[PDB]
């Protein structure tokens, strides 16, 4: 019974407390929800801009890469994903 | 460059 805008803002608040890895757990469950299709608010983008953050945090380059190479292809102007990505391509040479 | 600032609250 919390609509998918609830579980952004869930996502949001614990990520303004360092939390990354419930930022993570809440900001699958929005995109989920919204690849299903249902209706919020909330962007796919805003949601990939938020998780592929909290994954780099974690130590997940290759999934944020991966998360930040949707959330380019959904939203070329965003305001940090084109330049994520090419820093996370340079992490990816230091491999 | 250095990579954006982190999303913002």
């Amino acid at each position: 019974m919390l609509s998918v805008d609830d579980c952004f803002g869930m996502g949001r608040s614990a990520y303004n407390e360092g939390d990354y890895y419930h930022t993570v757990l809440w900001m699958e469950q929005v995109l989920k929800q919204l690849d299903a299709g249902e209706e919020a608010t909330t962007t796919k983008s805003q949601v990939l801009d938020y998780l592929s953050y909290a994954v780099f945090q974690l130590g997940d380059l290759h999934r944020a890469l991966e998360l930040t190479r949707r959330l380019l292809s959904l939203d070329p102007s965003h305001e940090r994903a084109g330049g994520n990505l090419r820093y996370f391509e340079q992490l990816l040479e230091e491999e | 460059p250095p990579p954006p600032p982190p999303p913002p609250p």
